[PDB]
This record gives structure tokens, C-alpha cells and sequence, in this order.
RNA sequence: GUCCGAACCCACUUCAGUUGAAAAUGGAGGGGAUGAGUUGUGGAUAGGGGUGAAAGGCCAAUCAAACACCGUGAUAGCUGG
RNA sequence: CCCUAAACCGACACUGGUGGAUAGGUAGAGUAUACCGAGGCGAUCGAGUGAAUCGUGGUGAAGGAACUCGGCAAAAUGCCC
RNA sequence: GUAGCGAAAUUCCUUGUCGGGUAAGUUCCGACCUGCACGAAUGGAGUAACGAUUUCCCUACUGUCUCCACCAUGAACUCGG
RNA sequence: CUCGAUGUCGGCUCGUCGCAUCCUGGGGCUGGAGUCGGUCCCAAGGGUUGGGCUGUUCGCCCAUUAAAGCGGCACGCGAGCUGGGUUCAGAACGUCGUGAGACAGUUCGGUCCCUAUCCGCUGCGCGCGGAGGAAUCUUGAGAAGGGCUGUCUUUAGUACGAGAGGACCGAGACGGACUGACCUCUGGUGUGCCAGUUGUUCUGCCAAGAGCAUGGCUGGUUGGCUACGUCGGGUUGUGAUAACCGCUGAAAGCAUCUAAGCGGGAAGCACGCUUCAAGAUAAGGGUUCCCACAGGAGUGUUCCUGGUAAGGUCCCCGAGAGAUGAUCGGGUUGAUAGGCCAGACGUGGACGCAUCGUAAGGUGUGGAGCUGACUGGUACUAAUAGACCGAGGACUUUCA
């Protein structure tokens, strides 16, 4: 099948208007000595440590 | 253990029995391994299986566990410090961190590690 | 669940006797004739012990006439008066599948302990 | 399961030898016969001596499927070759010998005259 | 209008029992828990006679403070579940009422109700038995299709209501006229001869037969 | 100008492709396979002509008369603008 | 320097076409096929996920051409003595 | 219009008629001749062997079908390019 | 009307509609002993088979069936399939033509594309609203599905009939087809599990194994999915009616089913049964929970910002769920999954050792070893840690 028509734009926008994305959320590393920003339920890129302020542990060596 | 439902790694289930078998032989060699989410997850009871029956040391269990593996350093590996690492240990002898995600292809990352304080 | 089996503890018997796939079995049938019931003897080679708690169930092969006739019970079906065992086959499978296809000396199973 | 087309041999002496189902009676768009179900057969091939020839349009009552037949106390029966047993249009036989084992299905208040000269009712 | 005895209960798994007349019947085992009268509703106040039972095991965790309060009111434990039964005796039934699998007898047809297993978005061939075309033959990449949907100019449409492809599962079914084969109430565990709706583990509700019986 | 069967040559059936991987192919089978075989290099035949175990087939991916340029801005009681 | 090609002929870094030489081991009659050697590759978007559906393979109770324009496709048969 | 052949790759009527095969045969095969409109090198009638030719039958064999189910995969589907 | 294209026969698939009814339901008249019929009134709820021949429609035939209805929908349906027929180029036969060629004559062969924009339709979400914000359970305006039928037994050899023959109205049992759910049973599957085994390469070798050859091939096989499987279903009924049968009864001193009125009367109509359903913007109802926040402008406060309550989402572990969204469960106050321990299922006798045999191998130790989904335990591993959204006394009017 084909385009029988040229689509018009208020019906184009609606459709394209809907191709996005959600912000990616972030949570505040547990390690008050790093304080960054992760994603929840992984390792924190900087101090590359997991788990809540007492039991951290390392799991990238970055 | 149990199967993996949906579709295998590799694009068949010979590649993915591969993939799994060389996968855990290489978290055996290195402690660690990062190889993302889902290899990790389907590797993990796989190589919990073959630690549990490298905790106790028989030439038959070796002989065993060699059928998987096949490297025999790998195996003596297994059966000199990762098992006798658990001797304490009611399983759960790896865990898996996420990391991140591939620039690339955005595939979700995680490391696979077997447990390196003892339980005692 | 173990609610499951422990329902099923109410069905299952007692009675039965120990065999394998590849004995000869009597099986003593109890059939209905109207208002006539009767003990009729199934003898034959199991073939097959399709297992699980109350569930279990075995298949009897006979050669009667020139034709071969199997039948399953279940091993705690009240229609089963009792089993006897006479002998205790020495084979290599859990179903014994590859008789149907057997007639003859080819078809004989060898004696446990032989 | 006896459908059109299954090819059955024969318990009886009456010289057929095997027929052809062309239709399981009981009711229409029926699929399969079963242990004691009539069906209406061609006969395919017959004993030269005989009082049926071969072409002959008969009905039947089966006897010694395959496949395998269900009981009410949840055993099962099975044969090794699919039978039937040829009728004189009335419920009784058209021979006066039954062949091999019969199963007991016949013995449903209906076939007394096929399980009286059955050499063995399974 | 009509007086219905109903009772909640879980979907255990299926066995085998033998009868009286050594007949093989299948039997559902449902875990007919005791269920507790939580509301019940009347012409007067809600404008039809129907009682809400409640029935499962909840942790207080993970009960709202609505949910407590209702149950508070009620004057019974907090319950997982609450289904209603319509029934034209609801007055009858008291508020904290104790309802138990001894509800039905040994021989009491009954109606159970659950939500049938999930499938998936299923084709023709599976949610409707649709025939579809030839192995071979020609056929061209067609096997499993749903044919015409439709005529030609006239009605120049699909009809409301043509079968196709969709989610199937996941609905209420109720399968009536099982006999109860077996109640033991001391540990509410019912023997229902048949086989009911739903994977093991979902929620059942078994109510009085309808059409009373067959 | 035997038989079975790879390479090689072919193209019978089927499925896929059919805005293809491909302006004719791919998968599975299939015919010939010491012969009127197949193939490399170079050469010869040219458009009312060539060549053709002959289908109007083929003659540089559309041949009941190739392609290019020229007569030429051919002509068209027809269609469009 | 490429050269049974990502470098040539196909508009492409194109599942096509392209003449010749060398061409080991085991099973095998074999240059078929399977697994290997000398040697070379992991293929030029990936990561997931048991949807329908299409393609490509696999298995099947009882029946056995009742399919269908037609046994189309598949199955069976298959080798040596 | 002879030999021979004929409802034929030719027969309109036509599913001619009879016979065989099937439980049922507008096709088939053997006959009849009433050859619409056979016929003797545009050869007549036969013919062992041969045929990816056309047609009918038997057997074996099977998901062709009764009646589909399940498994794995390349797309489909979700995420990044 | 369409030639800057409206694809042309039959089958397959999927239906839907009409009734000029094939069966099943009801009723009149019969040239209706009974049994059956044949007429033509009602009636479209459901059902209406499988094959042989032919490309066929048609038609004939075989075997059934309660019956094998007739028609419309572009002679329904090729951006769904089929290409056998038709209607391209090849070739042959007959006939016609001097010939090229022609033939609603025949014969063999013969390319058929499309990633769905819009409406339509089957499913599934996001949003906003439902005059505060929520959580649960619901009513049913309305919508959909379902509606088939046989044989036998009995009434009863009763009624009827000269006999032979053989009922109505009821009662019971067992089926076919269809269909919902389902996996206890049986069957199938099985890229997991166990086992055997061929070729070959490998782990130095023995021993024990591994890779590849379709899971190399075979023998089995739990879980899941499933039908060929086992359970259930159609109904028993109610109301108003069709044809029709009536009661009372005039107009018309009688009569008349009708003009006043009342009663019977069918699988059809509407309910009964099942399912969806308040976007039913008419946005419903019950029960329960949270609460009169803060700061600005302001112009009756208005309205816009900000932090919350009840509550919810994100994220993580999952499956009873699933294309993705969604749904449901769990998230340390925790058995959600994996692992671990035990069991069951499955396979069928591991390695090692002893012994027997020249050897292939046999026996024992030992229902051994291995082992997924199923079951029961157990925090050993991961469900860290956190964010985000979310009312405000909730517009106005009148009543009480
Ligand atoms: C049996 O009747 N059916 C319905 C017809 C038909 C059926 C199958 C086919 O396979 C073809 C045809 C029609 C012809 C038309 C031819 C024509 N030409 C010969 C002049 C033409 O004009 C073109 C063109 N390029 O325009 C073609 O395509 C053409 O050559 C060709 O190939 C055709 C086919 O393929
Ligand atoms: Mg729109
Ligand atoms: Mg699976
Ligand atoms: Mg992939
Ligand atoms: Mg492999
Ligand atoms: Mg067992
Ligand atoms: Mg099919
Ligand atoms: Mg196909
Ligand atoms: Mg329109
Ligand atoms: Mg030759
Ligand atoms: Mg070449
Ligand atoms: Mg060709
Ligand atoms: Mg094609
Ligand atoms: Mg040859
Ligand atoms: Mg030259
Ligand atoms: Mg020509
Ligand atoms: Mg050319
Ligand atoms: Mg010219
Ligand atoms: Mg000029
Ligand atoms: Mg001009
Ligand atoms: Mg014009
Ligand atoms: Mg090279
Ligand atoms: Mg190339
Ligand atoms: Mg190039
Ligand atoms: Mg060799
Ligand atoms: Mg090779
Ligand atoms: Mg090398
Ligand atoms: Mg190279
Ligand atoms: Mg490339
Ligand atoms: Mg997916
Ligand atoms: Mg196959
Ligand atoms: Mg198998
Ligand atoms: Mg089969
Ligand atoms: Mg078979
Ligand atoms: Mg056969
Ligand atoms: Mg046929
Ligand atoms: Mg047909
Ligand atoms: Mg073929
Ligand atoms: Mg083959
Ligand atoms: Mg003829
Ligand atoms: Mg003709
Ligand atoms: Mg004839
Ligand atoms: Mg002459
Ligand atoms: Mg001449
Ligand atoms: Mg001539
Ligand atoms: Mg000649
Ligand atoms: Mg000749
Ligand atoms: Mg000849
Ligand atoms: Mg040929
Ligand atoms: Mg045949
Ligand atoms: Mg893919
Ligand atoms: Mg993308
Ligand atoms: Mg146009
Ligand atoms: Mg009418
Ligand atoms: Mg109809
Ligand atoms: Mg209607
Ligand atoms: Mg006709
Ligand atoms: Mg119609
Ligand atoms: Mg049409
Ligand atoms: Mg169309
Ligand atoms: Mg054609
Ligand atoms: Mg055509
Ligand atoms: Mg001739
Ligand atoms: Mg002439
Ligand atoms: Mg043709
Ligand atoms: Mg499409
Ligand atoms: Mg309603
Ligand atoms: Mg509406
Ligand atoms: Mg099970
Ligand atoms: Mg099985
Ligand atoms: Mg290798
Ligand atoms: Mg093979
Ligand atoms: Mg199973
Ligand atoms: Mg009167
Ligand atoms: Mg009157
Ligand atoms: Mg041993
Ligand atoms: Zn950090």
C-alpha cells in the first residue's frame, strides 16, 4: 500500500509529537565523600561503589 | 540448570551453551567479569551449580566439573581457592552489579563477581 | 503443594509389590458381567511405569492369538485385585517400547540375575 | 480411530480380508470409529472361497483398534491392528468364527452374540 | 433475586479419586478458605441485597490506611481479597460473619468463577479455530491467515464484530454444574469434580449452581 | 553421441525474492557429464544486412529490421497546454 | 599491490560472473560428504525479548491421498558384497 | 479415399454405446462405427529402447489432508545508532 | 459510468443478510384407520456431512444424515490464497484460405508485484475529565455471546385397525456435531534432562571427557504449550405474541373470536444463562482514608507558584502477566527470583574399586550417578539507595 494522500500537518505533528523520551532519573550517591549523581540500583561512575553509606562496596575500580 | 525461555545468546543454542560455559570460565579465572545484564544473569546459576560441586575435592568431581570448563587450571582454580573460599557458604557464591550502558549500542552493563570475603 | 499429595495418601495403596519395566506381571483384573463380577488374570510384560504419587500407572503387553494387547493401569486403581510377580526381567530401558516390533525369540527378556 | 479411508482386517471366517471404512455410522460429520462403532465398509480384498466378494459393500463393527480406548476406571486398553467384524444388518455376525482377542466395549449390552464366540474378551 | 451460597478459595492444582463406582474423576482442589462478611449491602442503603466477602492472607504492611479502616468497621482482620455475592439472602448474613467450606455439602452442584489463563496476543488459528489455508499447493505466504475480512464495494466495510487476531485469556469464566465431590472444612480443602479456570494459585469463587443441576 | 556420479555446462519442478543480495538470482531437488562436450585467447561475418540443430531467436541489460548522428523544429483531421 | 575478489566485469566495500597452477590427514570408491592440516578467518550496526504473522529447518498419536486441477511439496527408497 | 486406422493431440452432437477398473470414473484402457471434418513421404499403421514430455492405475510412503500442535531460528516486536 | 486500466471462471478462507423454509418448532384443511403422508398458513433461533467424475458452475453417482434449502452481498471475498479454465507469444491436429494466416474447434506448455497514509475492523495503551485529593467494592443505561439434534428404553402392543400394522401427549438413558475452560488421565512436542552410539578433531597419554557433523543420529522424558485428551454447557422456564383455537357479544331481535373486553397459542420477540459495561461527559452508588498548608500577586476571593497528607508512580526481584505499554506479586518489618538443602518426577546402574573374561565385555559394591521447570524448607546472592507526583476545605446557585 501507499500514501494515498499528502498528510496533513496537524495530523503529522500529532503523530511525530508522541516520538520521545523520558528523562533519565538519577539518584545521589550513598558515599558522602562522592556525592554524585547515578542510576539507581548501579554502580556510582566516580567513586565506583554500591550500597548504602555503611555497608559501601567497590565494584568499578574507576 | 533451567532454560532460558526466550530467544539464546548468539543466535542459537549451541553458541548460547558456548557462550555461557566460556562465560563462566572466565569469571573463574578472573574473580570478576563485566559482560553485561543478561549474560551475567544466565551465567549466574551455572557457575554457582559448578562451585557448589567444587566445594568438596574428589577426583570424580573434579572429573565432573571438568566436563564443563575443560580448562584444567580453571579447575584447579575452582577447586583450590574458590571452593575452599565457601566452605561456609549456603550458596549465592556470585553477585551481580549493574554499571552502566554501552555507548555503542546501549546495552545495559554489569559485572558478575564470585563472593571474595569468607563467610566465617 | 503437599496438600496435593497428602489428599492423595487417602487413594493410594499399600500392597504393591515391588517390579520394573521388563517383568512378567499377572494382573488380576476385576471385570463387571452385569450382575456378575469376576477376577480375571492379565499376564504379561511390563513395558512402561509412567510414575507420580497416586498418578502412577504401568502397561502390560501380552501376545494373545497371533496380536499383541497392552493395558494400563493405574497402580492404585480399586479395580486391580492384586499383583503377582513371577519373573524379573534384566533390561537396559525404563520403556520397553522396542517390543511392540518383536515377536518370537527376538522378543524375550533375560532373567534378572543371569 | 477408524475414519474414512482406514483400512481394517477381518475377526470373522466369512473370507473378506480387508475393508475399506466409507463411512462411521452415528450420526453426521462423525469423524472416527471407535472401539464397538459400526461403520459401513468396501471389501478391498477376500478368500477366493467364500460367501463375500470382494467390492462388496458390508457393515461392520469394530473391533481391536490401534490407537487406544479410555475405561471409566481410567485404564486403557490397545491393540496391534485395526479389526472389524462383518454384520448381517441386524447386530449379529455374518460369520460364525470370531478371530484374536475382542475388547470388552462389545460387551455393552450389544454385541452378546460377537462376545459369545470371542476367543478372548480383554 | 436469587438466594445463592458462595464461598472464595484458591486454586490448588488438580489429582485423580476414584468414586463409588470405581469411575476415574479428575477433582480440582481449591483451598476454600474461611472468607469473612466485610460489608453487606441492602435495598435501603446500596439498593440491591448482595454480601462482600473477604478471604486471603495479608501482611499489615502492606494494607492502606482506607483499606484498614474498612476493615475496622467490618471488626475482622485485614483480607487480600473482596468479592461480592449476590445473593437475594444477604440480610441473613451479619457483619464478621465466619464463612467456611462446610457451606457446600457432598453433593451440591456448583458454579466456579475465576480468570482464565493468559495467552497472549493469539492468532485466528488459536483464539477462534480458524481453518486456514493449505501446507502446499501453491499457497503463498498465507498459511495461517484469516482469509477475507469482508465483500466488496457493498458494504464497502469490516462488520463490527469479525473475529481476528488479539489478546486472548485473562477473562472471567465460570464453568457450572461441577459436583462438589468433597468438603473438609477443619482444614478448608474442597474436592471439585472438573476442572476450573484459572492457573494455580488465582482466586475462585464457588457459588451455588444456577441451573441447580444438570 | 553407453550407465551411475563431482568439477564443469545446463535450467525441469518447487519455495523464497519480486522498491530483490541480484534490471533474471538464491535454497532444495533436477538434465548432460568421452562428447553433436565444455572452456581460454585472438580472429571473421553488419542493419533489409549478418547469424540462426528455426524460437522471428540473437546481433552490447527492451530487435517483425540494432545503435549514433544528420534531413529535423519529420508529420499527426488526434490528446494536452 | 589486489586477483575462485571489498581493488577485475556487475552504478555499491553488490549472497552474481571470472581462465590457469598447487591442493595434506582420517573415514570414504572419490577432487562427494564429515571433521581436521598448511594457512587464513569470526563476515563491515548492535543489545534484548518464549506476541500474532512470514520465511527456514525439526518432530508427531491413530488414519494414510480422504488433500488437490494434479501426490504440488515432503516422506519412503538409497551404499558395498 | 485403397491398405490401414477411427469419439483419435482429429468426434460438433457427447459424459455417443457397450465392456473393464472404483463403494461411486465427464478422465483412463480395450471395443463399435453413425469418420460433423482419418488416410498413405505435409507419409499410413506398428514398434524393443529412450523421455526433468502428456495421461490413467497399483504399491510403498508420508502433516497433502481429517486437524493441527510443539520446538529452534532470520525478519517482525522493545532499546541505542 | 469507468479504455492517462473498475483484473473477468471454480475452489480455499472468512463471514453477513433476505425468506420465496431443507431439518427442527407451532397450526388449519385434508381426498387426515393407525402409521404416514400433501397441501399452504406461521416461523430465519440454531443446524444444514464426507466422497467418485469433470478446470468447472451445473450435473450424475456412492455412503450417510433430523436435514444435505434457495438466493443477495462487483454472478461477496486474487493490495487474502489458488491459476486448473479463460484471453499473450511455442507447437500439433481437424476444418477454412492460393498465401501470410483464421477458428465461442481440440490438444500439450506457459511470470500473479505492493513495507497500509485515511476510513473500516480485532486488540492494547497514554492523556484529560468525571467540582477536593485518594483506596476499595460495586449498580447496569446499554452491548455481546449462547439457542442444533439423534437413537434407544418406557408409557404400550395402549389409542386406532378386519387384520397385518402401529401412536399422540409425558418419563428415562446414551450419543453426534458445536463450544467454554482445562492438563488429573491418554496422546503429541521436547535446541533440558538422562542414556546409547557412528565419523572426526581435541584435552600429553591411560583413564575420564569436550567440540562439530540437523539437538550428528538413535532410545526415552518431568515442566510448559497443546488435542487426538477430560470436565462443563445449550436447558428446566417467564412475559407479550404469529398463524391458529377460543369465551362472552352486538351492530343486524338470530348468528358471529370482535365492534367493548377476556383467555389460550411456536426453537421466533423480550427475559432467564454467560460476558463486557458510568467517555452512561447523564461521567453513577456504597464503605473507608486524608485534611482547612505556605508564599505572591490580587480586586468577592479570583488565579499563578511551593512544600506535603491519604495515596500513587519511578527504580529493583519476578510471573499466575506480557509484542511494547499494561496487569499481578515481592522489595530486608523480606521466601520475589536464583543459589543451597531435602523430596518427587525423568533417565536406568556414574566415576572409582573388587572380581570374571585372551579381548570386546560381564557381575558386584549400589534403584547407582546425573538431573530443569514440580513440591517443601533456608536470607547465602540480588531485591541497595533514593527521588518524583499527589488535596486544602475543595466554583457558584437554591433548598432543607
Ligand atoms: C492468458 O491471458 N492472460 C490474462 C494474459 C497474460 C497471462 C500471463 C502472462 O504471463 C502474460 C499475459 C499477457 C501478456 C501481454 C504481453 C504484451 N505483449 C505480448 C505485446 C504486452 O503488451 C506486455 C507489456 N510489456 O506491456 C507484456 O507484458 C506481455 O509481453 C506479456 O509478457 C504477457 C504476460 O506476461
Ligand atoms: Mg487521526
Ligand atoms: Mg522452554
Ligand atoms: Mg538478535
Ligand atoms: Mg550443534
Ligand atoms: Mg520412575
Ligand atoms: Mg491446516
Ligand atoms: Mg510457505
Ligand atoms: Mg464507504
Ligand atoms: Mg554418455
Ligand atoms: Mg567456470
Ligand atoms: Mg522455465
Ligand atoms: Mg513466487
Ligand atoms: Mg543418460
Ligand atoms: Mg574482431
Ligand atoms: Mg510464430
Ligand atoms: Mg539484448
Ligand atoms: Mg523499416
Ligand atoms: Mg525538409
Ligand atoms: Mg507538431
Ligand atoms: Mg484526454
Ligand atoms: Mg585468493
Ligand atoms: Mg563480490
Ligand atoms: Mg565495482
Ligand atoms: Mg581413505
Ligand atoms: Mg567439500
Ligand atoms: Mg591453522
Ligand atoms: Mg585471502
Ligand atoms: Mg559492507
Ligand atoms: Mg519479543
Ligand atoms: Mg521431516
Ligand atoms: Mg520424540
Ligand atoms: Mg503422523
Ligand atoms: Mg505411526
Ligand atoms: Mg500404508
Ligand atoms: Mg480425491
Ligand atoms: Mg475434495
Ligand atoms: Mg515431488
Ligand atoms: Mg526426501
Ligand atoms: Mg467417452
Ligand atoms: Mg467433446
Ligand atoms: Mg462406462
Ligand atoms: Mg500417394
Ligand atoms: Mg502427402
Ligand atoms: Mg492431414
Ligand atoms: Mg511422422
Ligand atoms: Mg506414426
Ligand atoms: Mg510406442
Ligand atoms: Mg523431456
Ligand atoms: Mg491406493
Ligand atoms: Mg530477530
Ligand atoms: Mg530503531
Ligand atoms: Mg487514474
Ligand atoms: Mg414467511
Ligand atoms: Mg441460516
Ligand atoms: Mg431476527
Ligand atoms: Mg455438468
Ligand atoms: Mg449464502
Ligand atoms: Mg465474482
Ligand atoms: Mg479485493
Ligand atoms: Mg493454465
Ligand atoms: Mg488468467
Ligand atoms: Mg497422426
Ligand atoms: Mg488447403
Ligand atoms: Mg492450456
Ligand atoms: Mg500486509
Ligand atoms: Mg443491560
Ligand atoms: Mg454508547
Ligand atoms: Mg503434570
Ligand atoms: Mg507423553
Ligand atoms: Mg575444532
Ligand atoms: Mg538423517
Ligand atoms: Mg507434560
Ligand atoms: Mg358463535
Ligand atoms: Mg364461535
Ligand atoms: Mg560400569
Ligand atoms: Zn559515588
Amino acid at each position: 500500500a501507499v500514501p494515498k494522500r499528502k498528510m496533513s500537518r496537524s495530523n503529522t505533528r500529532h503523530r511525530r509529537s508522541q516520538w520521545k523520551t523520558v528523562a533519565t532519573k538519577l539518584v545521589t550517591c550513598a558515599n558522602p565523600a562522592c556525592g554524585e549523581k547515578h542510576l539507581p540500583h548501579t554502580a556510582c561512575p566516580s567513586c565506583g561503589g554500591y550500597g548504602p553509606r555503611g555497608d559501601r562496596r567497590q565494584v568499578v575500580e574507576a | 540448570p533451567k532454560p532460558t525461555k526466550g530467544p539464546r545468546l548468539g543466535g542459537s543454542p549451541a553458541h548460547e551453551r558456548i557462550i555461557l560455559r566460556n562465560l563462566a570460565s572466565q569469571l573463574f579465572e578472573h574473580g570478576r567479569v563485566v559482560t553485561t545484564v543478561t549474560k551475567a544473569k544466565r551465567v549466574r546459576p551455572l557457575a554457582e551449580k559448578l562451585i557448589n560441586r567444587a566445594k568438596t575435592d574428589t577426583v570424580a568431581n573434579r572429573r565432573f566439573v571438568n566436563r564443563t570448563i575443560t580448562d584444567r587450571g580453571i579447575v584447579h582454580i575452582l577447586f583450590t581457592e574458590i571452593g575452599p573460599r565457601m566452605e561456609g557458604r549456603d550458596g549465592g557464591y556470585t553477585r551481580v552489579t549493574r554499571i552502566g550502558i554501552r555507548k555503542g549500542d546501549n546495552a545495559p552493563m554489569a559485572v558478575i563477581e564470585v563472593i571474595s570475603d569468607k563467610v566465617a | 503443594s503437599n496438600i496435593i499429595d497428602e489428599i492423595d495418601k487417602a487413594s493410594m495403596r499399600d500392597d504393591i509389590p515391588e517390579f520394573r519395566p521388563g517383568d512378567s506381571v499377572k494382573v488380576h483384573v476385576k471385570v463387571v458381567e452385569g450382575s456378575r463380577t469376576r477376577v480375571q488374570v492379565f499376564s504379561g510384560i511390563v513395558i512402561s511405569r509412567t510414575g507420580g504419587g497416586v498418578q502412577e500407572s504401568f502397561t502390560v503387553r501380552k501376545l494373545s492369538f497371533g496380536t499383541g494387547v497392552e493395558r494400563t493401569f493405574p497402580l492404585h486403581s480399586p479395580i486391580i485385585d492384586k499383583i503377582e510377580v513371577d519373573r524379573h526381567g534384566a533390561v537396559r530401558r525404563a520403556k520397553l517400547y522396542y517390543l511392540r516390533g518383536r515377536r518370537g525369540k527376538a522378543a524375550k527378556i533375560k532373567e534378572r540375575g543371569s | 480411530m477408524i475414519q474414512q479411508e482406514t483400512r481394517l482386517k477381518v475377526a470373522d471366517n466369512t473370507g473378506a480380508k480387508e475393508l475399506l471404512c466409507i463411512r462411521v455410522l452415528g450420526g453426521s460429520k462423525r469423524r472416527y470409529a471407535y472401539l464397538g462403532d459400526t461403520i459401513v465398509c468396501t471389501v478391498k480384498d477376500a478368500i477366493p472361497g467364500g460367501n463375500v466378494k470382494k467390492g462388496e459393500v458390508v457393515k461392520a463393527v469394530v473391533v481391536r483398534t490401534v490407537k487406544s480406548h479410555r475405561r471409566p476406571d481410567g485404564s486403557y486398553i490397545k491393540f496391534d491392528e485395526n479389526a472389524a467384524v462383518l454384520l448381517k444388518g441386524d447386530g449379529e455376525p455374518r460369520g460364525t468364527r470370531i478371530f484374536g482377542p475382542i475388547a470388552r466395549e462389545l460387551r455393552e449390552k450389544k454385541f452378546m452374540r460377537i462376545v459369545s464366540l470371542a476367543p478372548e474378551v480383554i | 433475586e436469587r438466594t445463592v451460597k458462595g464461598v472464595l478459595g484458591t486454586k490448588l492444582g488438580m489429582t485423580q479419586l476414584w468414586d463409588e463406582h470405581n469411575r476415574l474423576v479428575p477433582v480440582t482442589v481449591i483451598q476454600a478458605g474461611p472468607c469473612v462478611v466485610t460489608q453487606v449491602r441492602t435495598p435501603e442503603t446500596d439498593g440491591y441485597s448482595a454480601v462482600q466477602l473477604g478471604y486471603g492472607a495479608v501482611k499489615a504492611k502492606n494494607v492502606t490506611k482506607p483499606e484498614a479502616g474498612h476493615f475496622e468497621k467490618a471488626g475482622v482482620t485485614p483480607r487480600r481479597h473482596l468479592v461480592e455475592l449476590r445473593t437475594a439472602d444477604a440480610s441473613e448474613y451479619t457483619l464478621g460473619q465466619e464463612i467456611a467450606a462446610d457451606v457446600f455439602s457432598e453433593s451440591d452442584f456448583v458454579d466456579v468463577t475465576g480468570t482464565s489463563k493468559g495467552k497472549g496476543t493469539a492468532g485466528v488459528m488459536k483464539r477462534h479455530g480458524f481453518g486456514g489455508l493449505r501446507a502446499t499447493h501453491g499457497v503463498h505466504r498465507k498459511h495461517r491467515s484469516p482469509g477475507s475480512i469482508g465483500g466488496c464495494s457493498t458494504p464497502g466495510k469490516v462488520i463490527k464484530g469479525l473475529r481476528m487476531a488479539g489478546r486472548m485469556g485473562v477473562e472471567r469464566v465460570t464453568v457450572q454444574n461441577l459436583q462438589v465431590h468433597s468438603v473438609d472444612a477443619e482444614r478448608g480443602i474442597m474436592l471439585v469434580r472438573g476442572a476450573v479456570p484459572g492457573p494455580k494459585g488465582s482466586l475462585l469463587v464457588v457459588r451455588s449452581a444456577a441451573k441447580k443441576a444438570a
